[PDB]
RNA sequence: UCAACG
């Protein structure tokens, strides 16, 4: 050509092979924003489908599988390589880029409820719980065994009635939150019978028993797993992401015929706002819904290798126009509550969508009057331990703003620790005092009638201890 | 040890006094929900249910609070607990006896919550004081927090995951406190910048700018369905603009209604022309600008971000600073409801219709590419031949380098400006970035007509090989391509190597945004703990915890921020 | 209490506090047998 | 113990970490659950 | 004897090298897995370079 | 319970006095045992002193009825040897 | 003040497919005959079902889903069942359900498909649209798929599964002349079926005193009905909400007065 | 991502 | 037992001393699709701290070309500093070099 | 896993039709034709048969828990 | 301080506002006499609110001047901020 | 403008420039409760102790760690009964 | 978990009322009717009727929140008409409407088959 | 400890 360089010494296989394993699944790579591409792959790796398939012999925590894994509808030549064919993650659904009812805003999504009922998007979650019958203590044996609440001095209230003789549920059966998945007893030493040791299911798993094993593990001690089963139907909390970056929550389920429809009668599974198109730039998604159109008129599984130069959007647009629909891809669309015409005519066509790890029954959390915890006297930390959220410094600093002394108070006083001591008003440090026998009395002094009461954390109440620990004196004086 | 566990952060004397874990609190994801008001927030059944408001019996409520014992814990409207005098809980899951749960005056019995309750609404991390809203409470049947769209702003929260959290007030006075110190619409104006926090936004910004417009008109029906969410209408159906031949009324007619009270404000649409105040047709603007509100009705001009948006003068600030803020309140819910409704109708949308353009247009670009291609070329001729003279206070690879970035911008910008002429007034990316709901002029033109130059730590992109930027480039070599200018637009597709270079300009993006949030979080911090104390007292002294006289007014002039105005002087500028 | 074998699938039937051994294979790995009591399942 | 209930067995709660009188839902003892919280190997060290 | 060194899976040194994919199937194996990672104390580990 | 209540109204820091500190703590003699066991469970004069504080979340501490919540716990005393700098 | 009287013209009437105009009607009508048509059908299919044994590889409810999604012949036994909610009986009984069940095991080495002809009805009018076959699971030698299942009567909005339609075609004003749809470049846009125009022209000219008429219609069935019945009954269905809504109307009318 | 006055 | 220690903790040393070993190492391999699988197999871990907010290790380098995707990396406190391989790239695995 | 009864969008029922989809691609159909002879029309229902992907096949290869 | 010589603002600022509703409404609610005849209002909150508009809390605002020197202002006295 | 001339005004309110950092806000005469709080934390409380310190207890930190009502908005006034205006009225209950 | 049942859209739960009839204040003759467990179906069909009317001033239906299930109607009408009539009567238009098209539907039915 | 979520 006109000369550039004419000694060449070594020449690229193909510029698609820069790309590692997660951003390959992206379609149409170069038409995307950078920080979109980056997004993608962060969320191609919390997507959901069959992981592996031995998945019905392992028995893993937190595994997820989705009902109709389907393939890409437009796909990278560099995918078969991965298998991403052979264990796909998502379903290419019919995605209109519409503002419907506004419940699409933001970054949310309006799902097709009656698409949902036939299987659209629909997991299992599988979890395991493990159990060690361990005899390793000197007089201390945890036998596997249905507690009884009058044979063993510690038990709780929670329904045993699922144990069989074992101490282990049997599989199939329904286990809601707060049930006994397995039951062991550890026999209590008689200093001078029982402490309950039993596993209780994590709070709202409402699942069903899938597999139970007992074998012996490592050292030789009888070991039980158990799996939990839980479909999980799309709600609207759920996460779906497409493959350029776009991620968003479930606005709204709108049945069939409340969707917007085509005058074919196809109603799109997924709506997305418009306006996140614009600022993120991602016209890669645009191009994959024309070429999924064109793709599943033809028949043929769409190319979207990153560097091509033989597919334009000029091309898939003419491809398009001879199958009967506007080149753009745009499509008339009727409103399904009143039947008119909408006046803008809505881009339609299908768009491989995931579905995401993340969803709303797992991270739903409330907390009134729980435990506390034992150093702080404070309410818990995390979902688990039914923790009260963090009211941070932070937070503090805008009650502060606020002008909400009351509110501050009770936030960070009334409702995480509150507290009682008894303070001695000629010397600062607290007192001994027995509510009980009523007498009250500070050493140190020898004096008794001057003692007074205050109310203040309880960590405050243990950073005072603290200080007289470092011999540093908090000489309250309520004077 | 003592020293360890007090002195670090979640040690006693911050992670477990200054802040601490704190019970009645609820966190799940946030969805959008159109038709809840601004105050309005929509908390799950179940979340509810856990959370318990205490409620002294009196002889008024007694009966109401019976019906809520008698239910108990089960039913959804249910008490979980009742406190007797003597401090006694009897808790009603386990089998109260039919004489506990008899109520006297004094008792205290523990509802669950319930619609219209005030609960204290906070989304980490809590920047300003507008990221703690209180907001009353409308129980609806899905597990997720709805809140609307126009409180996403002070969040600063969207709905791709986010989460929320809520804290229950527990007492009558700390209600009565959020109540009238923290509630959504008293925190409408910010007293940082004496401006709105929230403005209408999103698809309400997009469509009231389609809604506005002149060519808007509505039959009867349609305006019959527009009414009937507007929740402060008189009843009276508004004479319309076309009696004749056909009864039509204006996108702006109904709009109208919606504007609270008689409020008068003028403001200018983004597409305003300069020219046009100076001469003819100032008043009968000839493309609908120039946004004029009399007698609180909307007499002509196009909305936009300017007019309904978070800015000083807008059409919510005026309503705020004028009507009040329960008025303002029913002013935000009524627009997105109103227009909302009216965008079923119409409809918006987003395809790749919109980022291609003229066939002319794309060989206008090419050809301000070559000619910039071969000027880039000249100067790099000149510089070889060390023609080229030294900009005063730079090297002259800096000057070099400068004047290859001017020449590359301008035609980066020339190509952008041919690409924003194309764009028809159906395209859709014109109708987001005029209406200002989302997107940019620069977004429109990289998604068009040319990505740009990508510049990483503030020059073109750098020979991290050895003297070139990539191997596949020829040593030496300062060209418009090898430093890594992206001629082909999204649409088009960048070629591998401007892949390449497009991933490392992004790449600095993220990587300042994660350095931003830790350094700018620890500067917050300081300055808040430096000046936390500092209050006004009632002298009207502004002073701190010691008592020492900071200022002897507030501000200087003894006025709160959010009551200001921006306002011209008058006698300062003319002659004499 | 009849546990199923994973490597030769036969039912055998194991006392309270009796080793975890398939007759007839040896192999340690049981799973507990279905329950006998039925769930509805809505097609929903 | 339950006052009002001589030799009253008090059911345990995990809900708020109690011991609750199942006759009359008393609930005796507040917070007293909390969290309520190698000895073979040589003794004490 | 002096010890034992956990076995990556799939590698030469494993069972499951050189085998047929019908014969991984019998070992409730799956044939796609990549291998590459250790199964210490139950659990599979990754050595990340 | 009979004492009024009251908000601090000044906080007073000082260097506690070695004659205040063995007035003070409820252990008489010092810690004069490493263990902290002694018949089963609790050693007199040692690490756990039923006097200092409830144990077991069910004892009574010997000063006053705690029941694990009222009981703010008593500090303890140990005479060193030979006076020591405090860091 | 009175209601338009329609008109229709069956265009094709087959075994899956109906395609009608309705004339001289409202577009609020004939939209809510649409919705009709999907949402409120009565149509019997599974709701119930009872695994006795499941050695297939999918899961307990992934097979309770599949069946449930199975069409079942609902063509005249429809009318005649009652919702299980109106049945006095406790649970199901004949008159308000009808029982599936399904045995099969995988004894040959081949692969048995467990398919909807293995599904078998104590009442012979419901039958899952067998007179290829649905595949319900896949089952290995050795694994055994047996079960029962009870199917009740109900409507779209409940649940997809009672869906009597595949897809409804709503167009009206073939050739945009009410201009409902601004098309930015009308020439682009590909003409409709039902288009009256010549190939040169891509509108027709705009007609204001014009309204939306002659909708046209195009129903496809899943089996579960006929076609024509599907239409009938959905008219039939709308006529019955209407009427309800009138006695109830009255009630309270006469109760405030 | 622009140029060298706008943004990377 | 040394070697099954350093595997399962992911601390690479001794027991007894933990004064030089490096954390992170020997992650448990993620499932929960057949990408994430395989990206956590093909992964690279910058040893440049996370708490050090130092842009330079971040940024993506010319000479990664074809070698480590530039697209794939966390986006937290640690962009740029764990990298995955491209499709292509083989590590060596070393000789002698006699 | 296996071929979804009733295509997500519109309700058609496509259960039955999978191994006829197989056996006419055997018979050397293209994909366009076998989705043309079977009477799939509209593209959402199109997209289940092309998009499928059949793994119970996969997993029946495992030899099963009881026998 | 003397009832003379009041130096702080006649009009009721809202923290005050919101503190003398809080606690008049927490007084109602244990049963304390209502001064303003309410017409089926159950709330002991809108009650209070009602009271404030008539002008009938029984409150009297107690304004601590930085000297140490305090003003007492009666609820009534005090302007309304609304 | 209040804002910005507020914190100028902190910083430069002694006559030495104060930087909002431990050392120039520490240094300044505030209680040793809230010196403790930003930073230094323990350091303070141990010079505090040594040089027998009283903390006035007028500070916002200082009443939110010990649980009192802060002197924050709010929390600036005290309100009394009127038993005057009990007295008058209609006292319905 | 706080997903509703999928029966709680049609049925009326025990108590309430289908349809209660509530006047408004703001203007002279005119109704807000509220009806429970019903949706955009109903609610068009009897606004559309209820504007052919000539003595019908205003007529519009809102459903307050999707997730609920309520549709409001607001008909005024002129003076010497009842808001209750005017709905009264469009409910007997649209039946008749429907009733007419059902049998002209069977007669089509009818001739397309033989015919 | 590690790994995600904003
Ligand atoms: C917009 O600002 C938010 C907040 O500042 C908050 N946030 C998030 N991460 C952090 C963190 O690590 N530390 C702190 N302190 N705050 C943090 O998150 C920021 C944005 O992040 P993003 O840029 O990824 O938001 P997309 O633009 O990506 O939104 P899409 O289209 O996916 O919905
Ligand atoms: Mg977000
Ligand atoms: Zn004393
Ligand atoms: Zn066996
Ligand atoms: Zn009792
Ligand atoms: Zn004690
Ligand atoms: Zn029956
Ligand atoms: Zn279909």
């Amino acid at each position: 050509e006109v000369a550039y360089c004419s000694t060449y010494t070594h020449c690229e296989i193909h510029p698609s092979m820069i790309l590692g394993v997660c951003a390959s699944i992206i379609p149409f790579p170069d038409h995307n924003q950078s920080p979109r591409n980056t997004y993608q792959s962060a969320m191609g790796k919390q997507a959901m489908g069959v992981y592996i398939t031995n998945f019905h012999v392992r028995m893993d925590t937190l595994a997820h599988v989705l009902y109709y894994p389907q393939k890409p509808l437009v796909t990278t030549r560099s995918m078969e390589y991965l298998r991403f064919r052979e264990l796909p993650a998502g379903i290419n659904s019919i995605v209109a880029i519409a503002s419907y009812t506004g419940y699409n805003q933001e970054d949310s999504v309006i799902m097709n409820r009656s698409a949902v009922d036939r299987g659209f998007f629909r997991s299992v979650f599988y979890r395991s719980y493990k159990e060690q019958e361990s005899k390793k203590g000197f007089d201390q044996e945890e036998v596997f065994e249905k507690p009884t609440r009058e044979t063993c001095q510690g038990m709780r209230h929670a329904i045993y009635d699922k144990l069989d003789d074992d101490g282990l549920i049997a599989p199939g059966v329904r286990v809601s939150g707060d049930d006994v998945i397995i039951g062991k007893t550890v026999t209590l030493p008689e200093n001078e019978t029982k402490r309950d040791c039993s596993t209780f299911l994590r709070t709202s798993e409402t699942g069903i028993v899938d597999q139970v094993m007992v074998t012996l593990n490592q050292e030789g001690y009888k070991f039980c797993k158990i799996r939990v089963r839980s479909v999980r139907i799309p709600q609207i909390g759920d996460k779906f992401a497409s493959r350029h970056g776009q991620k968003g929550t479930c606005g709204i389920q709108y049945r069939q015929e409340d969707m917007p429809f085509t005058c074919e009668g196809i109603t799109p599974d997924i709506i997305i706002n418009p306006h996140a198109i614009p600022s993120r730039m991602t016209i890669g998604h645009l191009i994959e819904c024309l070429q999924g159109k064109v793709s599943a008129n033809k028949g043929e599984i769409g190319d979207a290798t990153p560097f091509n130069d033989a597919v334009n959007v000029q091309k898939i647009s003419n491809l398009l126009s001879d199958y009967g629909y506007h080149l753009r891809g745009n499509e008339v669309l009727y409103n399904g509550f009143t039947g008119r015409k909408i006046t803008s005519q809505i881009f339609i066509g299908p768009t491989y969508y995931q579905r995401l790890k993340h969803m709303v029954d797992d991270k739903i959390h409330s907390r009134a009057r729980g435990p506390i915890q034992i150093l702080n006297r404070q309410p818990m930390e995390g979902r688990s331990r039914d923790g009260g959220l963090r009211f941070g410094e932070m937070e503090r600093d805008c009650q502060i703003a606020h002008g909400a002394a009351q509110f501050l108070r009770e936030r960070l006083f009334e409702a995480s620790d509150p507290y009682q001591v008894h303070v001695c008003n000629l010397c600062g440090i607290m007192a001994i005092a027995n509510t009980r026998t009523h007498t009250y009395e500070c050493r140190g002094c020898r004096n008794k009638t001057q003692i007074s009461l205050v109310r203040m954390p309880y960590a405050c109440k243990l950073l005072f201890q603290e200080l007289m620990s470092m011999s540093i004196a908090p000489r309250m004086m309520s004077v | 040890s003592l020293k360890q566990r007090l002195k670090g952060k979640e040690g006693r004397v911050r992670g477990n006094l200054m802040g601490k874990r704190v019970d009645f609190s609820a966190r799940t994801v946030i969805t959008p929900d159109p038709n809840l008001s601004i105050d309005q927030v929509g908390v799950p059944r179940s979340i509810a249910a856990n959370m318990t408001f205490a409620e002294i019996v009196t002889p008024f409520n007694i009966d109401r609070l019976q019906e809520l014992v008698r239910r108990g814990n089960s039913q959804y409207p249910g008490a979980k607990y009742i406190i007797r005098d003597n401090g006694d809980r009897i808790d009603l899951r386990f089998h109260p006896k039919p004489s506990d749960l008899h109520l006297q005056t004094g008792y205290k019995v523990e509802r669950h919550m319930c619609d219209g309750d005030i609960v204290i609404f906070n989304r980490q991390p809590t920047l300003h004081k507008m990221s703690m809203m209180g907001h009353r409470v409308r129980i609806l049947p899905w597990s997720t927090f709805r809140l609307n769209l126009s409180v996403t702003t002070p969040y600063n929260a969207d709905f791709d995951g986010d989460e929320m959290n809520l804290h229950l007030p527990q007492s009558l006075e700390t209600r009565a406190e959020i109540q009238e110190l923290a509630m959504v619409p008293r925190m409408i104006v910010t007293p940082q910048s004496n401006r709105p926090v929230m403005g209408i936004v999103q698809d309400t910004l997009t469509a009231v700018r389609k809604f506005t417009k002149r060519d808007v008109f509505l039959e009867r029906g349609e305006v019959m369905n527009l009414l009937m969410f507007l929740s402060t209408w008189d009843g009276k159906v508004p004479q319309p603009a076309i009696l004749k031949p056909r009864p039509l009324w204006t996108g702006k007619q109904i709009f109208s209604l919606i504007i609270p009270g008689h409020i008068n404000c003028i403001r200018t649409h983004s597409t305003h022309p300069d020219d046009e105040d100076s001469g003819p047709y100032k008043h009968i603007s000839p493309g609908d600008t120039k946004v004029v509100v009399e007698n609180g009705e909307l007499i002509m001009g196009i909305l936009c971000k300017k007019s309904l948006g978070t800015s000083a003068g807008s059409l919510v600030h005026i309503s705020y600073l004028e009507m009040g803020h329960d008025i303002t309140r029913l002013f935000y819910s009524n627009i997105q409801t109103v227009i909302n409704n009216w965008l079923l109708i119409e409809g918006h949308t987003i395809g790749i219709g919109d980022s291609i353009a003229d066939s002319k247009t794309y060989q206008d670009i090419q050809n301000t590419i070559k000619k910039a291609k071969q000027d880039v070329i000249e100067v790099i001729e000149k510089a070889h031949n060390n023609e080229l003279e030294p900009t005063p206070g730079n090297t002259l690879r800096q000057t070099f380098e400068n004047q290859v970035n001017r020449i590359l911008n301008d035609a980066r910008d020339k190509t952008g400006s041919s690409a924003q002429k194309s764009l028809s007034e159906y395209n859709n990316f014109k109708s987001m970035v005029v209406s200002g709901a989302k997107g940019s002029k620069i977004n429109i033109s990289q998604v068009i007509a040319v990505v740009g130059q990508q510049n990483v730590e503030g020059k073109r992109i750098p020979f991290g090989f050895k003297h070139r930027t990539l191997p596949h480039f020829i040593k030496d070599d300062y060209g418009p391509e090898s430093r890594g200018f992206v001629e082909n637009s999204y649409l088009a597709g960048l070629t591998p190597t401007e892949f390449f270079f497009h991933a490392m300009g992004g790449r600095e993006g993220l990587i300042d945004t994660a350095v931003k949030t830790a350094e700018t979080g620890y500067i917050q911090r300081r300055l808040i703990k430096s000046m936390e104390s500092v209050m006004v007292k009632y002298d009207a002294t502004v002073r701190n915890s010691i008592n020492q006289v900071v200022q002897l007014r507030y501000g200087e002039d003894g006025l709160a921020g959010e009551s200001v105005e921006f306002q011209n002087l008058a006698t300062l500028k003319p002659s004499n | 209490m009849i546990y199923i074998c994973g490597e030769c699938h036969t039912e055998n039937e194991i006392k309270s506090r009796d080793p975890i051994r398939c007759r007839e294979c040896g192999y340690r790995i049981m799973y507990k047998k279905r329950t006998k009591r039925l769930v509805v399942f809505d097609a929903r | 113990t339950c006052p009002n209930h001589p030799d009253a067995i008090l059911v345990e709660d995990y809900r708020a970490g109690d011991m609750i009188c199942p006759e009359c839902g008393l609930v005796v003892g507040d917070r007293v659950i909390d969290v309520g919280s190698n000895p073979l190997l040589s003794d004490g060290d | 004897f002096i010890g034992k060194i956990p076995i990556m899976l799939r590698s030469t040194y494993c069972l499951l090298n050189g085998l047929t994919d019908r014969d991984l199937c019998e070992l409730n194996e799956c044939p796609l897995d990549p291998g590459g990672y250790f199964i210490i104390n139950g659990s599979e580990k990754v050595l990340i370079a | 319970s009979a004492c009024p209540l009251r908000t601090i109204k000044r906080v007073q820091f000082g260097v506690l006095s070695p004659d205040e500190l063995k007035r003070m703590s409820v252990t008489e003699g010092g810690i004069k045992y490493p263990e902290t066991t002694e018949g089963g469970r609790p050693k007199l004069g040692g690490l756990m002193d039923p006097r200092q504080g409830v144990i077991e979340r069910t004892g009574r501490c010997q000063t006053c009825a705690g029941n694990m919540t009222e009981c703010p716990g008593h500090f303890g005393h140990i005479e060193l040897a030979k006076p020591v700098f405090h860091v | 003040p009175y209601a338009n009287q329609p008109t229709v013209r069956i265009t094709e009437l087959t075994d899956e497919n109906v395609k009608f105009i309705i004339e001289n009607t409202d577009l609020a009508v004939a939209n809510s005959i649409r919705r009709v048509f999907i949402a409120e059908v009565p149509i019997i299919a599974i709701d119930w079902v009872q695994i006795d044994a499941n050695s297939s590889v999918l899961h307990d409810e992934f097979i309770a889903h599949r069946l449930g999604l199975i069409p079942l012949t609902s063509d005249d036994i429809v009318d005649k069942l009652q919702y299980s909610r109106d049945c006095t009986c406790e649970e199901f009984c004949p008159e308000c359900s009808v029982e599936f069940t399904l045995d099969v095991r995988c004894n040959e080495d081949q692969t048995r498909h467990v398919t909807s002809r293995d599904l078998i009805s104590n009442s012979p009018r419901v039958i899952p649209v067998t007179s290829d076959d649905i595949l319900i699971v896949k089952l290995r030698k050795g694994q055994e798929l047996r079960l029962r299942a009870y199917a009740k009567k109900g409507f779209g909005k409940e649940h997809a599964k009672w869906n009597p339609t595949a897809g409804v075609a709503f167009e009206y004003d073939p050739d945009n002349a009410l201009r409902h749809t601004v098309y930015p470049k009308p020439e682009e846009w590909p003409k409709s079926e039902y288009s009256e125009l010549d190939e040169d022209e891509s509108q027709a000219p705009y007609d204001p005193n014009g309204k939306p008429e002659r909708f046209y219609y195009n129903v496809e069935s899943c089996g579960s009905l006929r076609p024509e019945t599907i239409v009938l009954s959905a008219l039939s269905g709308l006529k019955k909400k209407l009427s309800d809504l009138q006695t109830q109307l009255s009630h309270e009318i006469q109760s405030d007065v | 991502i622009w140029g060298i006055g706008c943004n990377p | 037992d040394g070697l099954k220690y350093s595997l399962a903790t992911g601390n690479w040393g001794d027991q007894k001393k933990a004064h030089q070993a490096r954390a992170g190492v020997s992650q448990v391999l993620n499932r929960l699709t057949f990408a994430s699988t395989l990206s956590h197999l093909r992964r690279l871990n910058s040893p440049i701290g996370r708490d050090g907010k130092l842009a330079k290790p971040r940024q993506l380098h010319n000479t990664l070309w074809g070698m480590v995707c530039p697209a794939e990396t966390p986006e937290g406190h640690a962009v740029g500093l764990v990298k995955n391989l491209a499709l292509m790239a083989y590590i060596s695995v070393g000789s002698q070099p006699s | 896993m296996i071929i979804p009864v009733r295509c997500f969008t519109c309700g058609k029922i496509v259960g039955n039709k999978w191994e006829a989809y197989l056996g006419l691609l055997q018979a050397e159909y293209t994909e366009g034709d076998a989705l043309d002879a079977l009477g799939l029309k509209r593209y959402c229902c199109r997209r289940m048969l092309l998009a499928h992907v059949d793994l119970i096949e996969k997993l029946l290869n495992y030899a099963p828990l009881e026998k | 301080q003397a009832n003379q010589k009041r130096i702080t603002t006649p009009y009721m600022t809202k923290y005050e506002r919101a503190r003398v509703l809080g606690t008049r409404a927490l007084q109602i609610a244990m049963c304390a006499p209502v001064m303003v005849e309410l017409e089926g209002e159950t709330d002991p909150l809108l009650i209070a609110m009602k009271e404030l508009k008539a002008r009938k809390i029984p409150i009297i605002i107690r304004r601590y001047l930085p000297d140490g020197s305090y003003e007492d202002w009666g609820v009534d006295e005090l302007i309304i901020s609304d | 403008y209040r804002h910005l001339a507020l914190l100028c005004d902190t910083m430069t309110c002694r006559g030495h420039l104060m930087a909002i950092t431990r050392h120039g806000v520490n240094r300044q005469d505030t209680g040793p409760l809230m010196k403790c709080s930003f930073e230094e934390t323990v350091d303070v409380l141990m010079e505090a102790a040594a040089h027998g310190e009283s903390d006035p207890m007028k500070g916002v930190s200082e009443n939110i760690m010990l649980g009192q009502l802060a002197p924050a908005g709010t929390g600036c006034f005290d309100l009394l009964l009127d038993a005057e205006k009990c007295k008058y009225g209609m006292e319905i209950p | 978990m706080n997903a509703p049942p999928a029966f709680e859209s049609f049925l009326l739960f025990e108590g309430e009322k289908k349809i209660t009839i509530n006047k408004d204040t703001k203007v002279p003759n005119a109704c807000l009717f509220t009806i429970n467990k019903e949706d955009h179906t109903l609610g068009n069909i009897i606004k559309s009727q209820l504007l052919k009317d000539p003595q019908v001033l205003f007529a519009g239906y809102k459903v307050p929140h999707p997730l609920e299930h309520k549709i409001i109607i607001r008909v005024q009408t002129t003076p010497d008409y009842s808001p209750q009539e005017a709905f009264t009567n469009a409910i007997t238009d649209l039946i008749s409407e429907l009733s007419l098209l059902e049998e002209r539907f069977r007669v089509a039915i009818k001739d397309k088959q033989e015919g």
